[PDB]
């Protein structure tokens, strides 16, 4: 009859929550943690990749920074097989608002793009809801930075300073009293690498299992610095922030 | 694709996916409604447990479907704006077919019957949102306030209040508002509005937000500047009396 | 386990040898401690040390069959241990690990709610790692002190050695800090197999003291098994 | 059945016990045994075999005399009436097996007691049919 | 004055001693008496002490006697008793010294299915139930009248079902209507837990219900009200791990004791459960049950009734509008009526009025039937029926 | 003996025991002036001589089965033949229950008395015995809770006169649900606290037994134990325990639990019409429970439990650090009050930690600095919580 092999992927408990985003918002905190940290002159995005061993690939291995747009960049926390398509059809997205106002996407119109996709399947069509929460960052002539966050749920608010994934609220504590409104870059690098030191589950801190994006604006005005730290910048951060 | 049927009609008569979205509605954010001689007043609560949400970028709570009516709603965040983005397109599709500016009336009567319909075919789950609607109709200066439940169900309210501890904000808009002298001025609404929120949010001055309407395509959105303002003198006048 | 036993022993000896103490701080004596860690880190040991200094009768209850087997009595749920404990006070329930908790995590909370409201008797429960656990025990207000037992390190591993290498003749001169230095992920247990292995193969060759080099073969042979029993 | 975890390795004793007194070393040949199951799909292979039990009767709702057959026997001892069409009440019953009959003439005498008549009459028994039937809801005719 | 206090408060305990000495947890009230010192006489009859055991085949007249475990003795009789009155099965009062038969004893019943059997009837009527009229007129018809009026089915030559279900939802009134049947009945009313019927060792319960059917039939006239059958009432079902299949047994235990190889004898025995899906169509079948009561949710007059009934007390103000009180509370069970009278009675005592009006009795029915909503059992089970 | 009034030193407090001494006295006169009059022969304390010899020693102990023609009965001893004992004038014809342990002589083996259980060697654990501590001052806010428990649990046995005036039975049960940390069982020590009425404790993860046939006789057991010690305030704690876990000890599995969930449904209602055994259960997931249990008439009034708000968390603040060594550096008004989320659990929690933080410093103030590192301890110590990404 297949009725009894139905698992009801979108039904209303007793009490009335969702129960399938309920469990997704669980299967977040398994995985990798990221930090956001919204600095005055750019956004700093670092996660802890998880599964870390010596024949783990660092040379070109990127699987918790994703680039959507040369000004756009996200931050991946969860199950990366489902975040892959969500990535590709913000790209496509993207992409195609580039075709009709040729003009950059602001940020805004990506994140409701993503959440409308996610909430689809949240809604109607009887499928297990994606089990990753995303972490926007950008710029644009609109709002200057932006820095928002995603759920299994669809909603997405603003952030001066989020983490999502393990440890969460470890994170949020000890960056709500480091985070003022006026730092550089620096301190915003600093500050991340510190909380991923104070948050993580091994003992050290070693280069291979830390990824870093910056957003940064010099000389040039109007279009923003896209870089992916290396391992081989990535090991110099860390005598900065005296970690080492 | 999904064909299942997910609303089936309980032994009891009710359906139970509606009466669990009316629960999941009763979890939201507290939000509540006034209307004037000719102001509108929709006063909402935020969530205080987390910090550090800007204010420029975090989508307000009350969404500007068009320039003359406005929109709040409560319960589950997620699904509520895409009820806004149905309304938004359905507002611009009347513009083009009727030539004329939408009704409060109308679009009211439109999200009822998508919230209905969603009640009704099969596949998905009723909407969890509960939605207010308030403006002014084009050349005419009443406010006109609206409520819409999940199950479908949609009355005009001289005063409503949905979400979280609504019964409380209900009795007190009982005996502190009159439906048949309603208050005369923005600013008594705006006081009024806010001696409402008092009674539940219990501070958190940063995270009340206001939006009151006026005709003539006049929609404003009071700042924390002003709405700490009308705080002084309504935690001035409490404890002395 | 230096700084280990140094809050178990003011989390659980310190208040039934100074209970005048939990009093002028105004907090509610500590009903109990969870120790965890990786098996074979002396986990019972520093339970048992405490408990025999500190004066308290040990029971070791490890499930409910057991205890009415080896009572020989009937019972149908496990507070019969409890009334037989109050007699004999102050004392120590110890209840190890390895469905849903077997009933080692079940038991466990059905004595810390008698225990509650029913008053010298502490609960020390031993376990693997600290998410296979009911949240209602990871609650605030229940079982308060989590106490980590990371496997030893080469320091910890030298001085459980030392320990237990004073046991045997050894020959003079054995550097014991370059057999642990060799030893590499072996904890607590596998240094006592270690020490017995090198007792049992000075007998082998019918000599009389125990040398460096049968404690590398004693050394080899612990790791190889070790390496080879987690197939 | 195999089963390590538990099993009911007690009845299995009888069960084999059984078996092989029905057939093996012991015979005698001069013991019939009778046995009537209600669920046939459960029982164990070998007790079905030949040897043991050989005849397996197969007892059939009944057919349409038949039920005629069986409302007549089940109403010896009560006091019916002479116009009582057994043809009609034989018919009317659809898929009755057997007891459900006699609960069909014990609820018509029933019916019949409770009206005060001294004895039935096709009425009775029809209203005894709509008793026992699946019907024994009844009521709320509304919309057929 | 307190050297006064000290002997004063010594009197007190010397005295009270000295009188428990002087006047003088095992025994019986020697200020009853009844414990007279005759008993010396019937003391010094040495037969009092009679070794019991089971009897065994009769060998044309010698009895071989089968004490539980001391012996299998060949026994001849004792004079006292008939030689017609020892069979096989009974329980012989055996002598002590050279064994003889007696006086033979009532079979041995398990003391545990002594004390399901009630002594202390109920307190509900007839009126209490409401409601349910056509119901309960089936359930008297049933049970009831075959005992009081056995003359009308003898006249009619008809033999009155034997064996009546109880089917519905949770909290409708089937214990109920069972109590009231215990209460205004004149027969021995055996009350069955399914849970009861549930022992640890494989077999028990085929036992329990023998011996239970036994003792049932020892009386002239027994009513059992086997109750939770649902707990024993498992469909035959196998899973290849052999699922539960002892309860099973006990369930087709009691199915043979209905009806078997012997009929039943005035047995009559009510069934009651709130999910009658899950039960064997073996016990379904007509025979063992004839009757299926459909006791469901009252309709408008029904909770009018149920109103009026658990209203009779109370200080109800007069002019209350019972009517409207009822419309207001659709598809809720009488137990949810019930509760309903209880919060009014309530919420006036809160306000410390001593009279319940309807403005307080509006405002109990919303709390109980709005309020307590999704903690509701009527719209579940109902599935189940 | 009565009781003495007044406590202190006073001439009428002589006088009301020299009225005790008089009265004492005349008991004693008449007693020895009625024995005298009687004929010792048969009177006085030679029954007791009577008694003792006619009983005999020793006395062997058996256990009952039947009383079928009484001055006759069927004991059956572990070890002998199950005689056909005579019941002797002495015993109490009303104690004999079958099923008791009965006095057989040595010899002639008939009854000479009844030996009551008086064990209770697993309800004496069960049987609140010394009130646990916590009164009603104990718990900070929750006023309409405790108010609508005591109309409810207190009201119906301390004051029955409201109740039978008013012409309503009390309300049956009451079952706490609500959030997990939140005084669903101190309520239940402070009702306990002030009591004239046992209470018997139990758990839901008990009545998960490991046998089949043991899993609805311990409920039974527990609540006959109520019924003769009555009234009773039955406290099944954790009910949703029978329902969730699934153990490997128990044999059954599901199937057991639903019997024994079924003779639990049954024992609160029942057939047998038992008398005051209120019925009071607690539990974090009133979803997961059959609505059997939870219907009306079963268990009446369900009272909601909710997580304290900012008023009863500076309450709770106040009431638990009252019993506090705390320097003035302290400040209770911001200390916890703090509106970034707490519960009743947390308040307690971290006034703990920060007492033990303080004992290891060997400090007997209490300073700020640790109430505050206390405080961080307990927020980092929490599983934050799930549903409120929908909200957020
Ligand atoms: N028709 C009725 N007349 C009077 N009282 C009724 C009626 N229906 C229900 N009640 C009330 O509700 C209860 C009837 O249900 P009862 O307590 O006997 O349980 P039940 O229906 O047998 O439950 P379960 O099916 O769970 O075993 C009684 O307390 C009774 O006062
Ligand atoms: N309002 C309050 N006033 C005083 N103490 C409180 C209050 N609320 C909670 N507590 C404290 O919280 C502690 C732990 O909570 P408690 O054990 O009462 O919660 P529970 O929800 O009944 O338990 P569980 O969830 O473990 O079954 C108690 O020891 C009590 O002292
Ligand atoms: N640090 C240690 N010092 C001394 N002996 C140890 C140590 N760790 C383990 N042992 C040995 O191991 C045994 C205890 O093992 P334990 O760690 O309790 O294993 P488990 O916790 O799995 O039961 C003791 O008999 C002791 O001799
Ligand atoms: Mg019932
Ligand atoms: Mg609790």
């Amino acid at each position: 009859g297949s009725r009894r092999y139905d698992s009801r992927t979108t039904i209303f408990s007793p009490e009335g929550r969702l129960y399938q985003v309920e469990y997704a918002l669980e299967s977040i905190s398994h995985a990798g943690t990221a930090i956001g940290i919204m600095a005055s002159d750019g956004i700093v995005l670092a996660a802890e990749r998880k599964v870390t061993s010596t024949l783990l690939e660092q040379d070109t291995s990127t699987e918790k920074l994703y680039k959507l747009n040369d000004k756009i960049a996200v931050a991946v926390a969860g199950l990366t097989a489902d975040a892959e398509i969500l990535i590709n059809t913000a790209r496509i997205h993207a992409q195609n608002y580039l075709k009709t106002y040729n003009e950059d996407i602001p940020v805004e119109i990506l994140v409701r793009r993503l959440s409308d996709i996610k909430q689809g399947y949240t809604q109607h069509g009887g499928l297990r809801p994606f089990g990753v929460s995303f972490i926007y960052a950008g710029y644009d002539d609109r709002y200057g930075y932006q820095l928002y966050t995603s759920n299994p749920s669809g909603n997405y608010t603003g952030w001066k300073a989020i983490s999502v994934g393990a440890n969460t609220s470890a994170a949020q504590t000890l960056l709500q009293m480091d985070y003022k409104d006026d730092m550089k870059v620096d301190d915003a690098i600093e500050l991340a690498l510190k909380t991923l030191s104070k948050t993580t589950d091994s003992s050290a801190l070693t280069y291979d299992r830390l990824e870093f994006a910056t957003i940064r604006k010099g000389a040039n005005d109007g279009e923003v610095y896209q870089k992916i730290f290396k391992p081989q910048e990535i090991k110099d951060i860390l005598v900065k922030t005296g970690i080492t | 694709g999904y064909d299942r049927a997910l609303s089936i009609f309980s032994p009891d008569g009710h359906i139970f996916q509606v009466e669990y979205a009316l629960e999941a509605v009763k979890r939201g954010t507290c939000a509540v409604g006034v209307k004037g001689k000719n102001c509108v007043v929709l006063g909402c609560e935020r969530r205080s447990t987390l910090k550090l949400q800007d204010t420029r970028i975090t989508p307000s709570k009350v969404s500007k479907i068009d320039s003359h009516v406005v929109l709040s709603f409560s319960g589950l965040n997620a699904d509520s704006r895409i009820l806004i983005e149905k309304a938004r397109v359905e507002a611009q599709s009347h513009r083009l077919t009727l030539e004329d500016p939408v009704t409060v009336e109308y679009l009211t009567r439109y999200v009822a019957g998508v919230q209905q319909r969603y009640t009704q075919s099969g596949g998905v789950r009723p909407f969890g949102v509960s939605t207010l609607i308030a403006g002014f109709d084009p050349r005419d200066d009443e406010p006109k306030l609206y409520q819409t439940e999940p199950s479908g169900i949609y009355s005009s309210w001289s005063a409503q209040t949905i979400g979280r501890n609504s019964k409380t904000v209900r009795e007190f808009l009982e005996k502190n508002y009159d439906r048949k002298e309603p208050p005369a001025t923005v600013e008594e609404c705006v006081k009024l509005t806010v001696r409402s929120l008092l009674e539940v949010v219990q501070t958190g001055a940063k995270n009340i937000e206001i939006t009151v309407v006026k005709p003539d395509s006049d929609i404003v959105a009071l700042s924390s500047e002003e709405i700490n303002q009308y705080v002084t003198q309504i935690e001035q006048e409490k404890q002395e009396q | 386990l230096t700084k280990q036993i140094k809050e178990i022993k003011e989390v659980i000896e310190l208040p039934v040898k100074h209970p005048e103490l939990f009093e002028s701080l105004g907090i509610a004596q500590p009903k109990g401690v969870i120790l965890y860690g990786p098996p074979g880190t002396g986990k019972t040991l520093l339970a048992r040390a405490v408990a025999h200094h500190t004066d308290c009768k040990f029971i070791r209850v490890s499930g409910a069959e057991l205890v009415q087997k080896y009572i020989g009595e009937g019972s149908r749920m496990v507070r019969e241990l409890f009334v037989m404990a109050r007699e004999h006070a102050p004392s120590i329930i110890f209840m190890d690990e390895i469905g849903s908790g077997g009933g080692d995590s079940e038991v466990q909370r059905t004595m810390l709610e008698l225990l509650n409201q029913l008053k010298n008797i502490k609960i020390i429960m031993a376990t693997n790692r600290l998410d296979i656990l009911d949240p209602a025990l990871l609650r605030p207000g229940r079982i308060d002190r989590k106490i980590e037992f990371p496997p030893p390190s080469v320091a910890a591993r030298a001085e459980i050695l030392r320990i237990h290498s004073r046991k045997m003749n050894l020959t003079r001169g054995i550097n014991l800090r370059k057999v642990a230095e060799k030893m590499n992920g072996c904890s607590g247990a596998d240094v006592k197999g270690v020490c017995t292995e090198a007792g049992m193969y000075a007998l082998r060759e019918r000599r009389i003291h125990v040398t460096q080099e049968d404690f590398e073969l004693a050394v080899g042979k612990v790791m190889n098994k070790n390496q080879e029993t987690a197939i | 059945f195999d089963s390590e975890k538990s099993g009911d390795r007690e009845v299995q004793r009888t069960m084999l016990e059984l078996l092989n007194q029905l057939d093996g070393f012991s015979s005698d040949d001069r013991v019939k045994v009778l046995a009537a199951t209600n669920r046939v799909d459960v029982l164990d292979p070998a007790l079905l075999r030949s040897g043991r039990l050989d005849r397996k009767i197969e007892f059939p709702l009944p057919s349409e005399d038949s039920r005629a057959q069986i409302l007549q026997i089940h109403s010896r001892k009560m006091t019916t009436d002479d116009d009582i069409n057994w043809q009609e009440l034989a018919r009317s019953t659809d898929e009755f097996n057997g007891a459900q009959l006699k609960a069909v003439t014990v609820e018509a005498g029933m019916i019949a007691l409770r009206n005060g008549q001294s004895s039935v009459k096709h009425e009775d028994f029809v209203e005894g049919i709509s008793e026992v039937q699946a019907r024994k809801s009844k009521s709320v005719s509304f919309y057929a | 004055y307190a050297a006064k206090l000290k002997q004063t408060e010594n009197d007190l305990k010397d005295i009270e001693a000295r009188i428990k000495e002087k006047a003088g947890s095992d025994t019986g009230l020697a200020p009853s008496h009844l414990w007279d010192i005759m008993g010396d006489r019937q003391r010094l009859g040495e037969e009092h002490p009679l070794q019991v055991a089971r009897c065994t085949k009769i060998i044309k007249a010698k009895y071989v006697i089968n004490l539980k475990q001391i012996a299998k003795f060949v026994v001849g009789l004792g004079e006292r008793v008939s030689p017609t009155d020892i069979e096989e099965g009974m329980r012989v009062g055996v002598d002590r010294s050279k064994y003889n038969i007696e006086l033979p004893l009532p079979p041995r019943i398990d003391p545990s299915v002594t004390m399901m059997t009630v002594e202390e009837k109920p307190d509900v009527t007839y009126s209490d139930v409401g409601g349910c009229k056509d119901q309960i007129e089936k359930l008297r018809e049933v049970v009831e009248l075959p005992l009081l009026s056995p003359e009308r089915f003898a006249t009619l030559g008809i033999d009155p079902p034997k064996g009546i279900l109880l089917y519905g939802p949770p909290g409708t009134g089937k214990t109920l209507c069972a109590r009231a049947v215990a209460n205004r009945t004149d027969a021995t009313f055996i009350r069955v837990i399914g849970s009861e019927l549930v022992q640890k060792y494989v077999g028990e319960g085929a036992r329990m219900v023998r011996e239970l059917f036994e003792m049932a039939r020892t009386k002239k006239a027994c009513i059992i009200f086997f109750d939770e059958i649902d707990a024993v009432g498992g469909a035959r079902f196998d899973d290849g791990a052999g699922g539960d299949n002892e309860v099973q047994r006990t369930m087709l235990e009691l199915i043979t004791q209905l009806d078997g190889f012997d009929p039943r004898g005035n047995i009559k025995v009510m069934f009651a459960t709130n999910r009658p899906n899950t039960l064997d169509p073996a016990l379904l079948r007509p025979g063992r049950i004839d009757r299926k009561v459909e006791f469901s949710l009252p309709d408008l007059e029904g909770r009018a009734n149920i109103f009026r009934i658990h209203s009779k007390s109370m200080s109800v103000e007069r002019g209350i509008r019972w009517e409207l009180i009822s419309r207001l509370c659709p598809n809720s069970t009488g137990a949810e009526l019930r509760s309903v009278c209880t919060e009014a009675g309530m919420f006036a005592i809160r306000a410390r009025r001593k009279v319940a009006t309807e403005k307080d009795f509006l405002k109990a029915v919303d709390k109980v039937i709005s309020g307590y909503k999704k903690f509701s059992s009527t719209s579940r089970y109902m599935q189940y029926n | 003996l009565p009781n003495i009034y007044p406590s202190t030193r006073c001439k009428l407090k002589l006088l009301r025991m020299e009225r005790i001494k008089d009265h004492l006295l005349l008991e004693e006169e008449f007693v020895s002036n009625s024995e005298i009059l009687k004929p010792f022969e048969k009177k006085q304390e030679e029954e007791k001589k009577q008694l003792e010899e006619i009983r005999g020693n020793p006395l062997s102990i058996g256990t009952l089965e039947e009383i079928i023609d009484d001055d006759h009965a069927i004991v059956t001893s572990p070890t002998m033949p199950d005689y056909y004992v005579s019941i002797l004038s002495f015993v109490d014809k009303e104690l004999l229950e079958p099923g008791c342990s009965v006095l057989l002589h040595h010899k002639t083996m008939s009854i000479v008395g009844v030996l009551q259980d008086d064990a209770d060697p697993m309800v004496s654990v069960m049987k609140m015995d010394k009130s646990p501590t916590e009164s009603y001052s104990d718990i900070g806010g929750l006023e309409s809770q405790i108010q609508e428990i005591k109309e409810s649990v207190e009201l119906p046995l301390t004051h029955p006169e409201l109740y039978e005036e008013m012409g309503i039975k009390p309300p049956k049960g009451v079952i706490l649900y609500g959030a997990p940390g939140t005084g669903k069982t101190l309520l239940a020590k402070a009702v306990a606290n002030q009591t004239s009425a046992t209470f018997l404790r139990i758990v839901g993860s008990e009545l998960i037994q490991k046998y089949l046939g043991d899993g609805p006789r311990l409920c039974r057991q527990i609540f006959k134990v109520a019924g003769e010690n009555a009234p009773s305030i039955v406290f099944i704690d954790e009910i949703d325990a029978i329902g969730t876990k699934r153990y490997d000890s128990n044999s059954g599995g599901e199937r057991e639990i639903q019997r024994t969930m079924l003779e639990l449904l049954n024992q609160l209602d029942g057939f047998d019409d038992r008398g005051d055994v209120k019925v009071i259960m607690a539990t974090n997931k009133i979803e997961t429970l059959d609505p059997a249990l939870i219907r009306p008439g079963r268990i009446d009034r369900k009272i909601l439990f909710e997580n304290p708000d900012l008023s009863t968390k500076k309450k709770i603040l106040g009431i638990h650090t009252s019993k506090m060594n705390l320097s003035e550096d302290v400040n209770l008004e911001t200390l916890v009050t703090t509106k970034d989320d707490l519960s009743g659990a947390d308040i307690q929690a971290m006034c703990t930690e920060a007492g033990l933080l303080a004992l290891r410093e060997r400090r007997m103030q209490v300073t700020a600095e640790d109430f505050k590192q206390a405080k961080e301890r307990v927020m980092k110590n929490k599983v934050e919580e799930n549903l409120e990404g929908l909200y957020l």
